[PDB]
């Protein structure tokens, strides 16, 4: 299963 | 950090004339991603070759299968030509049917 | 033994020539199961691993509904690197991205991954504890103390122990046949002078899995590190993988040096001599 922010 | 490829040209099975074998050329260790790579018989490039998926190692360097379906024989001379940024010109690997 | 679910992702920008290409790839241990191109027509995670290919219509919609969204959110990581970084416009970057977990043979998690790198180098990095970070750069530091205030960490923990621990359980008892299996090594030696006074020896291992092997070469047996040549573990293209190790002897003492080979499907290491 892939996982479900920003620099 | 530029990376440059290490080639590897090989048969999936070693060769034996006559036999259907995989002729695979793996490109590793390398950075950036953009890389081209062609099989070669007799000098000619292979059409119809398939690759990997774009994956990576564990210090982030790629890697990458190009193979193709083949038949040897005694005459064929096969070979990987490996284009990427870090090569003056492409690297032309010979395959050596004991590397 | 334990096992590993990892899924790697590359964002390449490519100024002028559209928006950056984003390529996202998943194993278990060292099987490739499914696969994602942002180029493709597709626009679909696909499968690349028989066990997979059983999942209903659902689980496709959501795998693809995920993977989009990363592929987006390093889109915006890239524009911000270049910000950070002070670069110009006009440069092709790289955004590298690993995530995934570990689990023991009993399934209990293990360990739990989640790291970025820039230009092949890193960026960020989850740190073991699943609670902290570490940044390689002023760059990512700033990225850090944001994560930190934001506890993006937490989340990924979750995720991480929970979600990823499952998928890779669930994975590894559907694709038993293929994923829980060991292929030991085919071994044998090859031989060739190279001139008068030297000969190569050469010490195959194929056919094997998982990918992880030792090839040593001893003499007299004494480990001969620095003169033998080691290729990387490469695969074979149907699952399995190959390696070899050479060493270059002087002519007539080719009885002196022993081969290695170290497997998890060998019960007792193997020792070649020609």
């Amino acid at each position: 299963f892939y996982r479900y922010a920003n620099f | 950090i530029q990376r440059t490829p290490k080639i590897q040209v090989y048969s999936r099975h070693p060769a034996e004339n006559g036999k259907s074998n995989f002729l695979n050329c793996y490109v590793s260790g390398f950075h950036p991603s953009d890389i081209e790579v062609d099989l070669l018989k007799n000098g000619e490039r292979i059409e119809k070759v398939e690759h990997s998926d774009l994956s990576f190692s564990k210090d982030w360097s790629f890697y990458l299968l190009y193979y193709t379906e083949f038949t040897p024989t005694e005459k064929d001379e096969y070979a990987c030509r490996v284009n990427h940024v870090t090569l003056s010109q492409p690297k032309i690997v010979k395959w050596d049917r004991d590397m | 033994g334990s096992h590993s679910m990892r899924y790697f992702s590359t964002s390449v920008s490519r100024p002028g020539r559209g928006e950056p290409r984003f390529i996202a790839v998943g194993y278990v241990d060292d099987t490739q199961f499914v696969r994602f191109d942002s180029d493709a027509a597709s626009q679909r995670m696909e499968p690349r691993a028989p066990w997979i290919e059983q999942e209903g219509p659902e689980y496709w919609d959501e795998e693809t509904g995920k993977v989009k969204a990363h592929s987006q959110t390093d889109r915006e990581n890239l524009r911000i690197a270049l910000r950070y970084y002070n670069q110009s416009e006009a440069g092709s970057h790289t955004l590298q991205m690993m995530f995934g977990c570990d689990v023991g043979s009993d399934g209990r998690f293990l360990r739990g991954y989640h790291q970025y790198a820039y230009d092949g180098k890193d960026y960020i990095a989850l740190k073991e504890d699943l609670r902290s970070w570490t940044a390689a750069d002023m760059a990512a530091q700033i990225t850090k103390r944001k994560w930190e205030a934001a506890h993006v960490a937490e989340q990924q923990r979750a995720y991480l122990e929970g979600t990823c621990v499952d998928g890779l359980r669930r994975y590894l008892e559907n694709g038993k046949e293929t994923l829980q299996r060991t292929d030991p090594p085919k071994t044998h030696m090859t031989h060739h002078p190279i001139s008068d006074h030297e000969a190569t020896l050469r010490c195959w291992a194929l056919g094997f899995y998982p990918a992880e092997i030792t090839l040593t070469w001893q003499r007299d047996g004494e480990d001969q590190t620095q003169d033998t040549e080691l290729v990387e573990t490469r695969p074979a293209g149907d699952g399995t993988f190959q390696k070899w190790a050479a060493v270059v002897v002087p002519s007539g003492e080719e009885q002196r040096y022993t081969c290695h080979v170290q497997h998890e499907g060998l019960p007792k290491p193997l020792t070649l001599r020609w």
